[PDB]
């Protein structure tokens, strides 16, 4: 998952 | 714009931005990923149109959030390009381009293209 | 990186850009516009990643830029997200998206994609 | 998918586009724009994964329309990719390019980016 | 256009794409990845403006490529939207997007931006 | 106005 | 023309 | 890597 998201 | 800028907004997805819109167009804040833990924070700094049309134009804006942080790196950056529209639902449209470092070889799947419309709600 | 981002970068077209990477991952300068005159410069902001990694991966990075200056309001903003790769022709390889501020009628247009490639010469 | 690609699609615009999608992977049909009137009718033609995963993954696809028939010709072409996700709510997300043809000269303007999203009701 | 794009095409990589552009604006061919062994080849299908100007305008066309093939089956497909441009050293530049099938928490990664110039040579 | 639209 | 070309 | 690639 990435930052942008989680 | 600028005052109506500046404040929290949301995307679909729960993530939080808060902005500054400065008088001479700069954007400063910082993003929020989902959860909202102490620092999932990262600093965003942008531009926006401090002099747009006085016609029900948006006003023009974009903004850049590299991944770093200290606590964690996804070697990565996002910039959102849109317009915010005012009034009673004010919003801001965006899309978004995020592009990770890459060696040479793997450069073609460096950035993946979205949108995002973020509400004061 | 950083050290390696500072400085003048040209693209294909002639515009020019002048940044200053910043220990922890800011990015500032100005961009002008073909002719070179005066003011056809604008102010830039962007975030890069300070700490990339180690292994021969490029430097994540975007900017912004709101085509509002004190000659010109084009009532637009370009962000540009890339990566930096140095070495003896470092070059930054960027893919941008334009946004015009339009009433909700001509939002459909207004954003444009495109990309840019900038070189040390 | 297949079957269920196969039909009538709306998006939030009321452009309404019918396809039907072969066995083998073929998609075809025909987008009309807002109005509905007997020709605002162009032809499309795309492409879309016919044995996509079983687990609750979308299906990738993307067609193409060139903006040109018997009464219009807006020289230009759009393609969307995306992808179909079934259920009692079926639709497909897509982003989509628009791009016009150009001089060299302004090249730099002629490709739109945008999403549509399309549902069957 | 139409007789100028029929033909075989090559990008910066290697990959070659092979079209047939019929007197009505449709576009069939084959893309072969490189390597370049039997089949690394998929269907492509899109679309082109038949009655383009007569100005040095360029000829805006997008196809479409689903990666399945007897071999593959990558759950993606890309689409590439751009223009032709002939003459001496023709070529058609393009801005593609490239979708692979998530599920709808990892939709976000879904797609991948770039660019592309095929040339004859 | 563009087709895609009207 | 636009100033990001002009 | 992917097919539109190698």
């Amino acid at each position: 998952c990435h930052p942008q998201f989680c | 714009a600028e005052a109506g800028i500046t404040g929290t907004w949301y995307n679909q997805l729960g993530s939080t931005f808060i902005v500054t819109a400065g008088a001479d167009g700069a954007l400063t804040g910082t993003y929020e990923s989902a959860v909202g833990n102490a620092e999932s924070r990262y600093v965003l700094t942008g531009r926006y149109d401090s002099a747009p049309a006085t016609d029900g134009s948006g006003t023009a804006l974009g903004w850049t959030v590299a991944w770093k942080n200290n606590y964690r790196n996804a070697h990565s950056a996002t910039t959102w390009s849109g317009q915010y529209v005012g009034g009673a639902e004010a919003r801001i449209n965006t899309q978004w381009l995020l592009t990770s470092g890459t060696t040479e070889a793997n450069a073609w799947k460096s950035t993946l293209v979205g949108h995002d419309t973020f509400t004061k709600v």
